[PDB]
């Protein structure tokens, strides 16, 4: 399909990889005894390996000639769960972190001892700001509009 | 580092090993310390390159953590 | 317990607690839903 | 929590016509209904949150200017609460019922998880 | 203790050994010499250029002579795929009998030639050890010409003035038209006349060249306008190079792709290429104004280029006087262009091999690519260093400013913080995520579950490959489609040759790529961005910063500003070059590692080894370095030695020089001055040695000198060890 | 002289002492005609008819060179129009 | 010998003079500051370049500046 | 701190080790006193140290020291 890849559900090398891993795990399982915790752990390993391979097969995942899932990150929504949705999730979380950090910096920057409140965090104010970051996309595009997001010329510059 | 390298190679090459039932001594490396530890190329090849085989081929085995720590320590 | 709570509010203790909590919920997500290569949806 | 408890009791009893809306168990109904009906509820609740608090939705933004009685959305179409004498009693009753419903909502959800059938 | 640094009285009065060290390292900084004028500067640079070109020509003549005398060029002609070219003979008294026997080739011990000169000279039509001797003779004559010119232009009546040196329009017209176009025209003349018949078995030497027609019709189609006649009857697909079997009569053709036998570009293709380039450059050489009232005055062009809305300030108004009066701006521009050009040479001479039988010479392919990429990195770092030098000592803010507003160059120092911050952001972004994906693959593969690897298909780059005709990724885009207008347009000119070459698994033309290529390209991008960040930061911050708002008053290269203000180690612009040299070496190492591993897997056939193991770091360490280092380290063992013994010795030598660089970089001065003082006391207080005393007081190397020496050791060891590894690994793995 | 400019349009001297004296009413239509002719020549040498060794047609080639030129002619036409010419 | 320059931003706090290890700087009368004194560098032939003088300077970007130049047995700190 | 470290070592020997199995077969069982939780596929680190045990092989020689001390039980 895309880039010459093929779905992993029809990739023979993918099933060969699964079979080889299961065979190695079973051979390891053979050298232990009865329902002893080592055998239980190896059986859990086998079950998890089978579940992971089955989930990857039924996941709209494209496999190359090596039988490994390749990620299609050109931007198409068909393979949108590989990069685009995790990209949105990370952008949300990281914007949350950056927004709460910036808000805390600007909030304790207007107190008597701004530097003290950076090594000794005001946990009440920190908790107040941190749970308010869920609106960071909206807060950012409400502070940029008011001109409160960017400094203009009070920023320092070197000699040249 | 040089001291521990000397210890490791000398022990593996001229002390450690197995003894046959008839009394024949076979070492881990095979006595290569006497003739190949006298050149820097010998140290590079018959010790570093040769005994680093287990670290680089540890992936997928129970010693894979040693390969990961090898790479991380290089980093 | 007025200065002890202030000590717990210091940067190292707070960072250690936050990173321990963060690693904790990451590890537990990866335990309950392991081997997640793509988005579940 | 009060609305969700009433939702449990009605869902196990009444339910809606259709194959999707056929689970007497609320926990299993959360999965059978699919993501599409739930996401619409999520977006509608978000729209409500935005319009009821009029933009200021966060801990630092709300109550920044004051002039906002906690929990006072002005919602009173049926007119219960014109008399100030019973207003305090109604507020206390709402608070106590809300707390009881939080405890009961946890109880019902965890009963459905440990048994699986229903509340009855 | 005097008279050695004749150009510097300040150094000549130094009572220590620092005078000798600094005399070497400041000999070519003519602008800093005592009693210095601009006219003398340009004249000395001119003479030095002449001497340099003479050195280059002498080096080429020496290569030609040694191939003609001690090589096997004539034998290599008859069997280019089995005979290994010989560079020169060896006479070393330290050889044992075993070394003599191992290095013995034909009649004397000799070195295989990895420069690819055999294929290059064979392609351009050389078939005899007397043709090489003629070239060596002619090149020594040219070197004599250049040395005579260099001497002449220092004579009183023949020394050019500043106006002649700064005559931009004349030099551009002549350089472009004459140099580029006319040299391409002469090269097309040689290509046709000599090379084309020599590839077809007809010898065209310095005797029968006025009587052997390069084309049967003989200049009639050119004047008649029937230029298609020179393309009729090209070389067939069964043509044996150097022989008339299956040859043709055409001299200028479009064929595309490679010769079916030599797996290299068609000679008629390259002649046509050089003719087109010659015409284009001769035309473009008439642009600028000279004594005949027509042309361009580049001052006017630069001044008139200000966007009307206004986003580049006042435009390029002050750039003409800025560039003309600065030799470091021009040097930086030339070095950047040369670096890009040699990167282009490296990237195209492996994908599109231009010389016969060079594709099958794997060691020379690897050596050429590595050499040109290292030269490219050096040239780029030099360009940025000379830009920083221009900022320090040649930049004038008044010239680049008109009534408060700043021109296009002066505005680069206004948002310098923005530029540096965004370079830092890109570098951190790429490094964080490339290392994250690589370490994720490392950990996931190590735990025995390679299926959980993050492998991103390089769809953007595969899209480009499909656009050029590669039907491997099922894109059906531009030239992978037979119905697209791009394909119908050239279906009769060069697609059949181009498609037959791009869609071939044995070529290096557009090598198939996978997730490993994606990750390594992102690593390369990170290296480029970080080297650019260091160099740009040093260039822009050269004139000053917050830690040193008067850095321009201390020059381009100074040790520090002292331990005050928190510490000012490595604060000069020279130190930025010094730090960026490590990053250039690392980036070129990544590029060359990627190229060499990809081509080793391609040549050996186990391309699946790269496609699987290149996604994680341990894959690189185990399958490239550890795997291919086995033939090299066994160049000599306690049992014997091979012809690869010299490469193992060079490997160890490079490691040793690298670690001596580590000495000079980690340990700083001050620790070496007190030790030297102890040694001085020991020498002064010992009998039988008091009779001998130094003339220059022995002192420790200066901070900047120590940084330079450590960098030189680091770089020399780096280059030597990698050259030894790549050459020995290719030779010992691929026969 | 003084090709430097800061107003709405550059002075006519930047066009050279051959285009500085062409009326804009001449350059404009000439630029449009040159662009149309060059586009047609390009589309007749290629695109509509595939190129071949036997079909090069210096008219279409020389013509096609009017497309790059056209760009310059209409730029000069705008410069002349804004400079009251 | 190195070059030492004094700039009128001098506040005459004497910290440079009492930090010089080779007696290069001295305090001289002046009328450009409250203290009525300014640093001077009349013995730069003994300047070693250690830059202790400008490590003790409290003014914003320094009032004493040391420019390293030609080297001498005195400026190189050579006891031999 | 040192006493806490020693207590941890002895606790791992008591609870997460194959010391009892190693006592009965010192020459064929590899000493292991640290088992690894099964997360993110890291359970491969639990090696086949012998004695019906899975864990990380121990190179600190605590098993030999404990045997020399006469410790025969966990
Ligand atoms: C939490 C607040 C915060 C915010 C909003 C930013 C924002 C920014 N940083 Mg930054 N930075 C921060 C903390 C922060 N940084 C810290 C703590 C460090 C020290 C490690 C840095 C080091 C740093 C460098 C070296 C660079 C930036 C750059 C940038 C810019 C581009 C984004 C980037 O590259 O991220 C960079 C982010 C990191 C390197 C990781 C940050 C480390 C953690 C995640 C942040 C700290 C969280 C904090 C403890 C939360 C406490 C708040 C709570 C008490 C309420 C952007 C302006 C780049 C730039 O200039 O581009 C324009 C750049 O080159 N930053
Ligand atoms: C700080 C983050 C964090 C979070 C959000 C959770 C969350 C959870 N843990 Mg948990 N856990 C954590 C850290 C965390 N753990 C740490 C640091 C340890 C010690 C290594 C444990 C040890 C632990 C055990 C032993 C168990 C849980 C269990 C649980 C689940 C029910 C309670 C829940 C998903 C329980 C569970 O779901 O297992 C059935 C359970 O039995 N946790
Ligand atoms: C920086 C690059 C990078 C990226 C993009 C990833 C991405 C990934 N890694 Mg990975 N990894 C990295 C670096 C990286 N890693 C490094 C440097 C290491 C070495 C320590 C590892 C070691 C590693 C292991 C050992 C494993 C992964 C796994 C995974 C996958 C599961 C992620 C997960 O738990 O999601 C689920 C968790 C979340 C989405 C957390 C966010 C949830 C919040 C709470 C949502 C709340 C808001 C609503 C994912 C594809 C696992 C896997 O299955 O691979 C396929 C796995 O077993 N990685
Ligand atoms: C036709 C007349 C002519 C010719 C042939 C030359 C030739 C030369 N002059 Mg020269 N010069 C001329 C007229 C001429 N000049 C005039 C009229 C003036 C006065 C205005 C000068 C003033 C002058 C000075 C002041 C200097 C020279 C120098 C040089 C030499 C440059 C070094 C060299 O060997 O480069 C050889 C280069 C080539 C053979 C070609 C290089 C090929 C390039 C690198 C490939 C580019 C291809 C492509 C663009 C790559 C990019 C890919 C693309 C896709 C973008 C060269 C021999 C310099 C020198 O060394 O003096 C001895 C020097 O300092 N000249
Ligand atoms: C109206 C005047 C006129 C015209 C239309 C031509 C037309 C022509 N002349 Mg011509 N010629 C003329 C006057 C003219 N000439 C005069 C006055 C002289 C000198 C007395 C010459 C001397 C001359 C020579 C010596 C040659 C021509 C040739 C040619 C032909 C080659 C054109 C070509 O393909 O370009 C070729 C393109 C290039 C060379 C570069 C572009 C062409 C038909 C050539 C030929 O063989 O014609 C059959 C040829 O060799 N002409
Ligand atoms: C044609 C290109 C070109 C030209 C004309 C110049 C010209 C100049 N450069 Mg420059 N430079 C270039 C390329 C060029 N450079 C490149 C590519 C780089 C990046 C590496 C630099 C980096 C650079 C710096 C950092 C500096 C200069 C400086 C200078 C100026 C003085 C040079 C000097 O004193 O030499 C001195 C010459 C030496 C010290 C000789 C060094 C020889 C090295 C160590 C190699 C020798 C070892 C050899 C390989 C032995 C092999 C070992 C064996 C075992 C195998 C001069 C104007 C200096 C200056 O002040 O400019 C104003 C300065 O600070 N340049
Ligand atoms: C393996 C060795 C190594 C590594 C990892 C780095 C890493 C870095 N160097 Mg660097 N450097 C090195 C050796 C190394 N250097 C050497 C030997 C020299 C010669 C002196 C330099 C000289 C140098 C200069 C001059 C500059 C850098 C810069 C950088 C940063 C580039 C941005 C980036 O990749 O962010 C990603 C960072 C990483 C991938 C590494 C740290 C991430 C860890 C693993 C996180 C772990 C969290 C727990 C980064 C921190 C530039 C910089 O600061 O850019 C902002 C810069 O200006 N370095
Ligand atoms: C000081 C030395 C030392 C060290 C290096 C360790 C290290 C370890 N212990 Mg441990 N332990 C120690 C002392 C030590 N312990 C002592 C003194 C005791 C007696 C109270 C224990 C009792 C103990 C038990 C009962 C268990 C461990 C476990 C573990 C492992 C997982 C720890 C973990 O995830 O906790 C995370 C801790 C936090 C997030 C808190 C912050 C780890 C290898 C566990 C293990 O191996 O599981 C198989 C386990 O179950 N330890
Ligand atoms: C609400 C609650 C949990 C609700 C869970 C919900 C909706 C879960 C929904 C889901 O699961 C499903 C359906 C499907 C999943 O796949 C997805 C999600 C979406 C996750 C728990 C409450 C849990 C509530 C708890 C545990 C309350 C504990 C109260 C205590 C201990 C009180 C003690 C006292 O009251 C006494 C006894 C005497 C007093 O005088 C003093 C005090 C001390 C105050
Ligand atoms: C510091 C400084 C300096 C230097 C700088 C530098 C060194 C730079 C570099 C630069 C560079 C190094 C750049 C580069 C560039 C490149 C480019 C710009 C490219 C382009 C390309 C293109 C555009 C292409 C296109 C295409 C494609 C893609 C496809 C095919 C076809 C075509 C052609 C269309 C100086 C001295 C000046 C001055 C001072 C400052
Ligand atoms: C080893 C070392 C030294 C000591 C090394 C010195 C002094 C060089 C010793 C002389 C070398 C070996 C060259 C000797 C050459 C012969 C004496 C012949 C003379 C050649 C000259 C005439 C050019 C430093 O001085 C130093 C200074 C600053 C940072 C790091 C270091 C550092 O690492």
């Amino acid at each position: 399909d895309i880039g010459g890849l093929n779905p992993c559900k029809d990739s023979e090398v993918f099933q060969k990889r699964l079979a080889k891993t299961v065979k190695k795990l079973e051979n390891r399982l053979k050298k232990y005894e009865e329902g002893t915790p080592p055998q239980i752990a190896i059986q859990q390993q086998i079950t998890q390996t089978k579940q992971r391979f089955t989930r990857y097969a039924d996941s709209n995942l494209l496999c190359g000639n090596d039988g490994l899932p390749h990620l299609i990150t050109d931007g198409r929504w068909s393979h949108g769960s590989e990069f685009l949705l995790p990209s949105i999730l990370f952008l949300y979380i990281s914007g949350w972190i950056g927004w709460v950090g910036r808000k805390y910096i600007r909030t304790v920057g207007q107190t008597s001892n701004p530097t003290e409140k950076e090594i000794i965090i005001d946990v009440p104010l920190a908790i107040s700001i941190m749970t308010s970051g869920f609106l960071w996309p909206f807060a950012a595009w409400q502070e940029f509009l008011s001109g409160d997001l960017i400094a203009s010329d009070e920023t320092i510059t070197t000699s040249p | 580092s040089i001291v521990i390298f000397h210890f490791s190679w000398k022990m593996q090459s001229d002390v450690w090993g197995t003894v046959s039932p008839t009394g024949a001594v076979s070492h881990i490396t095979g006595g290569n310390f006497a003739q190949s530890s006298i050149t820097i190329n010998g140290w590079l090849r018959d010790f570093l390159w040769s005994q680093a085989a287990q670290v680089v081929q540890s992936y997928g085995s129970s010693l894979s953590a040693y390969g990961l720590i090898f790479l991380g320590a290089h980093f | 317990m007025k200065d002890f709570l202030k000590y717990l509010s210091t940067a190292p203790v707070l960072l250690t607690a936050w990173l321990t909590f963060t690693a904790g919920f990451v590890i537990e997500i990866n335990r309950f839903y392991p081997d997640a290569l793509t988005f579940p949806f | 929590a009060m609305l969700a408890f009433l939702g449990f009791i009605v869902q196990e009893f009444i339910r809606l016509p259709g194959d999707l809306y056929s689970e007497p168990n609320g926990v299993k109904a959360f999965f059978q209904v699919g993501p599409q009906p739930l996401l619409q509820i999520f977006l509608f609740c978000g729209f409500l949150e935005f319009n009821m608090h009029k933009g200021k939705l966060t801990q630092v933004d709300m109550f920044e200017d004051g002039k906002r009685e906690p929990g006072n959305f002005g919602f009173d179409p049926l007119g219960f609460g014109k008399d100030p004498a019973k207003r305090e009693r109604y507020a206390l009753a709402e608070l106590k019922n809300g707390r009881l419903a939080m405890i009961a909502i946890g109880g019902l959800v965890h009963h459905a998880l440990v048994t699986g059938h229903a509340t009855f | 203790v005097y008279k050695f640094p004749k150009f510097s009285k300040a150094l000549a009065e130094d009572p220590s050994t620092r005078r000798i060290w600094y005399g070497i390292a400041t000999a070519h900084d003519f602008e800093s010499h005592d009693a210095m004028t601009e006219s003398k500067l340009y004249q000395k640079i001119f003479a030095s250029h002449f001497g340099h070109i003479a050195i280059i020509f002498l080096w080429t003549a020496g290569n030609l002579f040694h191939v003609a005398w001690q090589g096997n060029f004539e034998a290599w002609i008859l069997n280019p795929l089995k005979v290994r070219p010989i560079a020169h003979a060896i006479w070393d008294p330290h050889f044992g009998q075993a070394a003599y026997k191992a290095f013995l080739k034909t009649s004397s011990p000799a070195n295989l030639a990895l420069s690819g000169v055999y294929e290059w000279w064979y392609t351009i039509g050389m078939r005899t050890n007397n043709d090489l001797y003629q070239g060596s003779f002619f090149l020594i004559l040219l070197s004599s010409l250049l040395l005579f010119a260099g001497w002449l232009h220092l004579q009183p009546s023949f020394r050019p003035s500043l106006d002649w040196f700064k005559a931009n329009e004349y030099r551009l017209n002549h350089h472009l038209s004459g140099l580029f176009g006319v040299s391409s025209l002469a090269w097309t003349g040689h290509l046709v006349h000599v090379a084309i018949p020599e590839s077809r078995g007809i010898h065209v030497g310095w005797d029968n060249f006025l009587t052997v027609l390069p084309h049967p019709e003989g200049l009639t189609p050119f004047f008649s306008g029937n230029w298609k006649a020179y393309a009729q009857n090209p070389d067939t697909a069964s043509h044996i190079f150097g022989s008339g079997e299956g040859s043709g009569t055409a001299i200028l053709t479009f064929l595309g792709g490679f010769h079916p036998q030599t797996k290299s570009l068609w000679l008629t293709d390259m002649a046509h290429h050089h003719l087109a380039i010659a015409v284009l450059f001769i035309v473009a050489g008439h642009m600028y104004r000279t004594n005949w009232l027509i042309g361009h005055q580049m001052k006017l062009i630069l001044e008139a280029h200000r966007p009307p809305g206004g986003r580049l300030g006042i435009g390029h108004i002050g750039l003409y006087e800025t560039i003309t009066n600065s030799l470091h701006f021009q040097l930086g521009l030339a070095l950047a262009a040369l670096g890009v050009a040699t990167s282009l040479t490296a990237q195209h001479m492996y994908a599109l091999p231009p010389y016969a039988f060079l594709a099958s010479n794997f060691p020379t392919q690897a050596a050429l690519y590595t050499h040109h990429q290292y030269i490219a990195g050096f040239l780029m770092v030099g360009a940025f260093a000379h830009g920083a030098i221009f900022f320090v000592r040649d930049y004038d803010p008044a010239v680049n400013t008109r009534n408060g507003e700043k021109n296009v160059l002066a505005r680069m120092l206004e948002h310098k913080e923005a530029i540096i911050s965004h370079l830092s952001w890109v570098s951190l972004f790429l490094g964080f995520h490339t290392l994250g994906i690589y370490v994720h693959n490392d950990v996931v593969v190590a735990f025995g579950q390679p299926e959980k690897q993050i492998l991103v298909e390089p769809l953007f780059a595969e899209w480009i490959q499909a656009a050029s005709g590669k039907t491997l990724y099922n894109f059906d885009l531009l030239l992978a489609s037979s119905n697209s207008p791009a394909s119908v347009a050239s279906s009769q000119l060069w697609l059949p040759g181009w498609l037959s070459a791009i869609n071939d698994g044995k070529n290096s033309l557009f090598l198939p790529i996978g997730p490993g290529d994606f990750l390594v390209h992102h690593a390369i991008a990170l290296g480029l961005h970080t080297t650019t960040l260091i160099l740009v930061k040093g260039a822009l911050d050269a004139r000053g910063s917050k830690l040193m708002p008067d850095k321009k008053d201390f020059g381009y290269s100074f040790p520090c500003d002292g331990p005050g203000r928190g510490g000012t180690c490595d604060i000069s612009a020279w130190d930025a070059f010094y730090l960026a040299m490590f990053w250039m070496l690392n980036t070129i190492g990544w590029v060359t590692f990627y190229w060499h591993w990809k081509h080793l897997t391609l040549w050996q056939g186990n391309q699946v080894q790269f496609n699987e193991s290149s996604n994680y770091i341990m894959g690189w360490l185990r399958d490239y370095l550890w795997l291919n280092s086995s033939p090299l380290i066994n160049g000599y063992n306690p049992f014997g030695m091979n012809s690869l013994s010299v490469w193992a010795w060079m490997f160890l030598f490079g490691h040793l020089v690298w670690a001596t660089g580590f000495m000079f970089l980690i340990s700083w001065r001050g620790y070496w001055q007190e030790l030297i003082e102890t040694i001085v006391w020991a020498h002064e207080r010992t009998p039988l040695a008091n009779l001998v005393r130094w003339k220059d007081k022995p002192v420790a190397l200066s901070i900047v000198q120590a940084r330079l020496v450590g960098l030189a050791h680091f770089t020399i060891g780096y280059v030597l060890t990698y050259a030894a590894f790549v050459i020995a690994s290719t030779i010992g793995k691929l026969g | 002289e003084s090709t430097y400019w800061e107003g709405k349009a550059p002075p006519s001297v930047v066009l050279g002492p051959f285009l500085s004296k062409i009326p804009s009413g001449v350059l404009g239509p000439a630029s449009l005609v040159a662009l149309i002719v060059g586009s047609y020549c390009t589309h007749e040498s290629n695109i509509f008819n595939t190129l071949t060794v036997d079909t090069i047609y210096p008219a279409y080639v020389l013509g096609s060179f009017l497309t790059p030129i056209s760009w310059g002619l209409h730029v000069a036409a705008w410069i002349q129009k804004m400079n009251k010419a | 010998s190195h070059t030492v320059k004094i700039y009128d931003t001098c506040i005459g706090c004497t910290q440079c003079v009492r930090a010089c290890p080779t007696d290069v700087l001295e305090m001289v009368p002046w009328d450009g500051c409250k203290a009525g004194q300014i640093a001077s560098a009349p013995r730069t032939e003994d300047c070693v370049g250690c830059k202790r003088c400008e490590t003790a300077c409290p003014t914003d970007f320094l009032s004493v500046r040391v420019y390293l130049g030609g080297e001498t047995t005195r400026s190189l700190g050579l006891a031999y | 701190v040192i006493f806490l470290w020693l207590s941890g070592m002895h606790f791992h020997g008591a609870y997460f080790s194959n010391y009892s199995a190693w006592l009965t077969n010192p020459t064929s069982t590899k000493p292991s006193a640290q088992i690894v939780w099964p997360i993110v596929g890291q359970e491969v680190l639990n090696a086949d140290v012998g004695g019906n045990f899975q864990g990380i092989q121990i190179t600190s020689g605590f098993f030999q020291l404990w045997r020399a001390e006469g410790i025969t039980s966990e």
